[PDB]
């Protein structure tokens, strides 16, 4: 950094704490001094869908204790769907976290009655990126949450899942622009295998710019960005 | 004084549009579940179907019935409340075991 | 009390969506066969087509049917479960041989 | 138990589908001809039409028969394998001459 | 492969029989795909699916090749054969097949090696007929992976 | 709103809020001193003012300080 003694310091904290795996970057800064923001946990870039689940109005923000965690593959269409799991998410009285690729308003008008009315405690937050990349990242969540990806391709119904087939998480955390998870139900052994799984096709990775998407996949799933 | 059905007609309310908290658990949004059950509040005499001695019709009023939400089946108040007109035959069902 | 079939009419539970292992071997993905077979549930007194004398309807409760997906045949909960609600011509046929 | 066709119904193999070897002689492809012909298997007791007394059905189990392939008639497994279901009028002929 | 409804008998069949399979068509639809990850995945049938290499004729061509290494029958509505009507005599078998996400590979093939040559011989004269140079080429590759090495 | 599953046939007088005088023109509509309670109308402008300090559009940030002006003081 042409003899910047704050630029190397700086660097060395960050590697510090994002370890061999995480991935450190750098951007336009806020103001005048320069700044460092470490992220551990799975954070990725996909708001709250409806203002209306904000359960924490002083902090802009929704925050959800000891979650279940849903993960669905295309669009939920209707509630007509997903009854059987809603009936025994709220028998159980935990919180919840719906994944999936979109939203639709039957749906999402449902859950705001149920959250406002305090049947249930749900947040809803759509998938990251596109295609082929979505449903690998879709799986890493969870490997992560220790819990089952619903898809047709597997040939799981939305309205067969259980109880069994949800992972968990200790804590979520959820904005207008950003969604992150802290510290999963996950088995650690099944993490590195899939992690090892990544990081091999890290090695045959021929698009530099798509390796460094294999990167953030690694830095998410262990050490931080 | 109401209006009275004719022969074959039958006059019935409609019990609930949504049966609000689904399984008894979930309190479903907007659904368009319009109720399959009515309430019987008029029968018309009987069936004047094919010539001979008039058969009295098989519903009575009090019955709790399930009807096809067909093209027969017209809505309109009584006094200012919307109540529902139909067949015998657009009426499915009467209360059974 | 449910509610009851009228005149003509019968109750049955279709018997599964998709007999799943195919031959008994294949297990089958996304198919869409809502099965064919159904059985009784209730069976409406009598068809009073025809004026005169009521004749009692061929089906009766515990019969295993086949039946016709058609237009006139209805699907509603019976408790919270759907049973299929249709005419006896509707119906195709009740367990021979 | 197999399922049993009802008042006016009849149950039918189809023979084949396409006369392979066209005259006797020339091989055919792929022609798509569905063979009108069919064999009873069951025949559904009678015909209930018009309130009297009720008329025996005039095909029986072992004719061979012609019908039509037309919207009324049905076709589904008996065991494993395709039949087809049809009303009597909808069924052409049975063996002459 | 629009339907497993085509399928089902050779699904039987094979699974039946035990060994594992390789699907080879022009394309696979979504209830067919589906309906065979289930079977792969619950234990029924060990399957795996590959589409067809290039394009139109040289598509067919490579087909029967591929079919000559193998020691099996084209299925074909030309030659009038239904998938419903195929059978395990009509299918042919090789030694191991190996799959990735670009390339697929097939070692050691049932297929008599007299019907091989007179196949290759066949290619071969071919060449020597051969207007195009960049197709010439093309008829090169199809040589060496019925004999030889690329 | 349909958000909150309200039907506007559903809805009665408590529902309804209140203010002491509004006036209206052909461009622009006024309200005169509103029935809503202090403490809760300072716990949106918090909340208002909270994303004032996130504002990264300065142009829109504008716009809050315009919410956060009529709510409390003039312009």
């Amino acid at each position: 950094a042409n003899s910047d003694e704050t630029v190397g310091k700086l660097i060395a904290e960050a590697m510090d704490k994002v370890g061999k795996e995480g991935v450190i970057t750098v951007e336009d800064g806020t103001g005048l001094q320069d700044e460092l923001d470490v992220v551990e946990g799975m954070q990725f870039d996909r708001g709250y869908l409806s203002p209306y689940f904000i359960n924490k109005p002083e902090t802009g923000a929704v925050e959800l204790e000891s979650p279940f965690i849903l993960l669905a593959d295309k669009k939920i269409s209707n509630i007509r769907e997903m009854l059987p799991v809603l009936e025994a998410v709220a028998k159980a009285g935990k919180p919840l976290l719906i994944i999936a690729e979109d939203v639709e308003g039957e749906a999402l008008a449902t859950l705001v009655v149920n959250t406002m009315r305090g049947i249930v405690k749900v947040a809803a937050v759509k998938a990251p990126g596109f295609g082929d990349r979505r449903k690998a990242m879709l799986q890493d969540i969870a490997t992560l949450t220790g819990g089952t990806v619903i898809s047709e391709e597997i040939g799981m119904e939305l309205e067969k899942a259980t109880l069994e087939d949800l992972g968990q998480a200790k804590r979520v955390v959820i904005n207008k622009d950003t969604t992150t998870i802290i510290d999963g139900v996950g088995e650690e052994a099944a993490i590195q295998g899939r992690v090892a799984q990544i990081r091999q096709q890290i090695e045959e990775a021929t698009s530099d710019y798509d390796r460094e998407k294999l990167q953030e996949r690694v830095a998410k799933l262990a050490g931080g960005v | 004084m109401n209006i009275r059905p004719l022969h074959d007609r039958v006059i019935v309310k409609r019990k609930e549009v949504e049966t609000k908290s689904a399984g008894g658990i979930v309190l479903t949004g907007s659904a368009a579940a319009k109720s399959t059950r009515g309430e019987v509040l008029a029968v018309g005499n009987g069936r004047i179907l094919e010539n001979g001695e008039v058969k009295p019709l098989d519903v009575k009023v009090g019955d709790i019935v399930i009807f096809n939400d067909g093209y027969g089946v017209k809505s309109e108040k009584i006094d200012n409340e919307e109540v529902l007109i139909m067949s015998e035959s657009d009426i499915l069902a009467i209360v059974e075991a």
